[PDB]
């Protein structure tokens, strides 16, 4: 199925493509012309990455000079394992055209936690222990006590990888997660290494936004050779949370507190050091004067000199210094505190901390670290990221806040005070990636208004389009319900969250959509306490035990382990007859983590538009700024973010292969203009005004009907 | 506020946090009613080491930890000599050089002997006195004024 592009002419697999792709590959391909970055939104989850990638293969035959290599990224591992699956398809049905193999290479990297061979660390789970463990055994005093061949274990893996791997790049393949693994054991090298090495010459390469994001890593990874590369985001349309999370870092007492232990064992392990090695170890502190990773970008990261700390002893006692003044900052009583700029000021006025000996201090700490033969840096992790905050505030403070909270919320009083680092503004942890790289493509589905993106990244793009998906059958079909059977306002207000009639509508609506809706269905709340309430409202009245008794019905807590149980259990009722309602919060990791398909979460509820406790101070400065810089109202990014994320939650149903699924809409806010607009298009465009405002018990009359319709074969 | 108690009384603390650490040559934590009962006996004396004091020794610090106070008060002296500006510095290696050498002088002093330190301090008052000791101290001000604003 060659598609000939106005372009060029692109190989697709599939049989068919709906006219929307038609319009997808074009406007790629202009923003990829024009080699400008630019941001779209296409609907389906699925076949997306292959008219996105099939563009790629394409151009990238057509002009291999113009792009080096195409960096596709995904949200979450598990979801990008599938999207090889789609790349390998690609690449089998053009192998078979040509009828040769072709210079091609795909593969996914990521962390050694999720992918390694090595027995020690495979029971270990965490992803810091990880790291300990395998730097270890990579670590420079290991290999050069490997070189002796003592009697100690030394990772065979990386030993011989290092002698092999470096001399012989992998030809061509694609090699997921798993079949790297695989791939690893019989040629006896790291499935993690070798793909590190491969990203040198690998058209496709792709891994999650914290290998591209955190300067800490993703710099490292993505150094310049990408000149001019092809960059992409998946469902990218919370890249600025992650994005600000990359920079934001979280001191608390409870890091405080094993940072001053921690700090003793360095104390201590200089003591042993002292009288066992000092000359050859004091070797570094020339190099020092010559001249975990810092988490400054290219710009910003800064190496002159290491400033006046040159010492261990004179550098243990320079965070001894800055970890009292957080300690002491830290336990002050007062209310929440703001201080980006003065924080600075302040510790060097209080203590005698110039901030540029304190930049460095994140860079001399990992290598004053690596000259101790530190077990692992496990143990050590808080105190680096102490380090790492305590370098990031001396870097630069201009788009930053310090957020000291010495009581936390949920909490009367609460002797675990968390300092907060919370960002403002993505620019700029997202700004080496705009000027590294000639273009980047954010793609993304459930997106709202793209015209934002822009004046939240500082960045202009080529185009803004907005895909509507164009299919013979309408299979979503979104409805709002602002009135119930009492025509009563059905907001979730925050003042009307209370009112008994409003948490009752919400039941009736469930209760007798549960009715009607098959086997499978997802409802969506704003917060775990007004979700316990609701429930609590419900188990109290009548109306719990008859959605019982017409499904079974799940909820959700904040442990992963009891959502991991719950949702498996889920997927189990909807296999089977009983069906299941799993009650959710939309800003929960499940519901962005999860994803329905067919006759799973078929009616998805979206009860209240999802907001955030305003009280919240971190969203507060964050949200100043955006009011402060950029010109965006503050009332507008708050409905903007509830929209986007409501959008997010809710556009799973149909992911694809046009299973029919609808989309319902429990609060009479979203039928405000306002909301609707900043509603994605495809959503958007096929919700009417005749069922804008459906009433509980109307709304449930066309939902069977539009079941009748859809259950009927084409 | 968070330490257990005073190492003689420590009931004071229990009832209320307010009070807070002073700080003395000793380098040795000591509280407010703890300081009214050294008043009384010995009049700026350390109740277990003995240690004499000039008058009382006592000034506000709130650092818990005993050696830092000690660090920090003696780098605030420190700071009085070797504080010209980087800009004064051209060779690239001496940047840091005084600073290595005056946070050398710090770590001599809190637990090495001061008399060689302070012998060698009077030989940089003979010159940076002259000129370099006494414009930052004037400069220091309008620094300061300025960065606040
Ligand atoms: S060196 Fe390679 S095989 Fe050994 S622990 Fe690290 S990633 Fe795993
Ligand atoms: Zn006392
Ligand atoms: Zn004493």
């Amino acid at each position: 199925m060659k598609l000939n592009v106005d372009g060029l002419l692109v190989y697709f697999p599939y049989d068919y493509i709906y006219p929307e792709q038609f319009s997808y590959m074009r406007e790629l391909k202009r923003t990829l012309d024009a080699k400008g970055h630019g941001v779209l939104e296409m609907p389906s989850g699925t076949g997306k990455t292959v008219s996105l990638l099939a563009l790629i293969m394409a151009y990238q035959r057509a002009y291999p000079l113009e792009v080096t290599k195409l960096i596709y990224c995904s949200r979450t591992v598990p979801e990008i394992e599938k999207v090889i699956e789609e790349l390998r398809k690609l690449l089998n049905f053009y192998e078979k055209q040509e009828g040769e193999k072709l210079p091609f290479l795909g593969l996914a990297l990521s962390s050694r936690k999720n992918l390694c061979i090595h027995p020690e660390v495979t029971p270990l789970r965490f992803g810091k222990d990880v790291d300990g463990k395998c730097h270890s055994l990579t670590a420079s005093y290991v290999r050069a006590q490997y070189q002796h061949d003592t009697s100690l274990p030394h990772c065979r893996f990386y030993e011989e990888f290092d002698a092999h791997g470096r001399e012989v790049p992998l030809p061509a393949g694609i090699y997921n997660l798993d079949d790297l693994k695989a791939l690893g054991r019989r040629q006896g090298w790291c499935p993690y290494f070798l793909a590190r090495y491969s990203i040198l010459h690998a058209n496709v390469v792709v891994y999650s936004y914290h290998y591209l994001l955190d300067p800490k890593i993703a710099d490292l990874v993505s150094k310049e050779l990408a000149r001019k590369a092809v960059v992409v985001f998946d469902e990218a349309h919370n890249i600025d949370n992650v994005c600000i999370d990359s920079m934001s870092v979280n001191l608390t007492r409870r890091t405080l507190d094993r940072c001053q232990g921690n700090l003793e064992t360095l104390q201590k392990t200089v003591l042993r050091i002292k009288e066992t090695d000092e000359q050859r170890l004091r070797d570094e502190y020339r190099r020092l004067v010559e001249g975990a990773n810092p988490v400054l970008p290219d710009e910003v990261l800064q190496e002159a000199v290491p400033g006046s700390i040159r010492t261990a002893e004179h550098f243990l006692g320079f965070l001894r210094r800055l970890l009292e003044y957080v300690k002491w900052r830290l336990r002050v009583q007062h209310v929440v505190q703001e201080s980006p700029p003065a924080f600075l000021s302040g510790l060097a006025q209080r203590v005698c901390i110039q901030r540029k000996p304190l930049r460095f201090c994140a860079e001399r700490l990992r290598s004053l670290l690596h000259t101790l033969e530190i077990t692992d840096l496990a143990d050590f992790s808080p105190l680096t990221l102490l380090a790492n905050f305590a370098t990031l505030v001396s870097t630069y403070a201009k788009g930053f806040t310090i957020i000291i909270e010495p009581f936390d919320d949920r909490t009367p009083t609460i002797a675990n005070p968390i300092l907060h680092f919370s960002c403002m503004d993505a620019s700029l942890a997202i700004k080496p990636v705009f000027e590294r790289f000639q273009s980047v493509i954010i793609t993304s589905g459930t997106l709202s208004p793209l015209d934002i993106y822009p004046k939240i990244l500082d960045f202009h793009p080529v185009t803004m389009a907005t895909f509507t998906m164009t299919l013979a059958r309408v299979c979503l079909c979104p409805m709002i319900i602002g009135r119930g059977n009492d025509q009563v306002a059905i907001s979730s207000k925050f003042e009307t969250r209370e009112d008994i009639a409003v948490i009752r509508n919400y039941g009736n609506l469930l209760l007798e959509m549960s009715a009607v809706v098959p086997d499978g269905i997802v409802a969506f709340f704003t917060s775990y306490q007004y979700m316990e309430s609701t429930v609590a409202s419900w188990y109290e009245q009548g109306i719990l035990e008859n959605i019982q008794r017409n499904k079974l019905l799940f909820i959700e807590t904040q442990d992963g382990a009891e959502t991991s149980v719950a949702l498996e259990k889920y997927q189990e009722a909807c296999e089977n007859g009983r069906g299941a309602i799993l009650l959710s919060v939309a800003r929960g990791k499940v519901s962005e983590g999860i994803d329905f398909v067919h006759h799973y979460g078929r009616a998805v509820i979206m009860f209240g538009v999802p907001y955030v406790y305003t009280q919240s101070r971190i969203l507060k400065a964050r949200l100043e700024y955006l009011r402060d810089q950029f010109q965006i109202r503050e009332n507008d990014f708050l409905t903007f973010d509830a929209m986007r994320h409501a959008a997010q939650c809710v556009g799973r149903a149909i992911r694809g292969k046009t299973d029919y699924g609808l989309m319902v809409f429990a609060d009479k806010r979203f039928a405000r203009g306002d909301k609707r607009g900043k509603l994605p298009r495809w959503i958007q465009e096929h919700l009417t005004d005749a069922n804008l405002n459906l009433t509980v018990d109307e709304g449930v009359q066309v939902a069977k009907y539009f079941l009748r319709q859809m259950a009927q074969p084409f | 506020m968070d330490d257990q108690g005073c190492p003689r009384c420590k009931t004071t603390k229990y009832r209320n946090p307010s009070l807070k650490l002073m700080v003395n040559v000793c380098g040795h934590t000591l509280c407010e009613s703890c300081v009214d009962l050294l008043f009384v006996r010995g009049a700026g004396n350390c109740p277990e080491c003995g240690t004499p004091l000039r008058k009382s020794n006592f000034r506000v610090q709130l650092f818990e930890d005993p050696t830092v106070d000690k660090e920090v008060e003696i780098r605030k002296k420190v700071l009085k000599i070797y504080n010209k500006r980087e800009e004064d510095f051209p060779s690239l290696r001496e940047y840091n050089d005084f600073l290595e050498e005056v946070e050398e002088i710090v770590f001599n002093l809190t637990n090495n002997v001061d008399l060689d330190n302070t012998k060698k301090k009077m030989e940089i008052y003979q010159k940076e006195n002259k000129d370099v000791i006494q414009k930052n101290k004037l400069k220091l001000t309008r620094e300061q004024e300025e960065l606040e604003e």
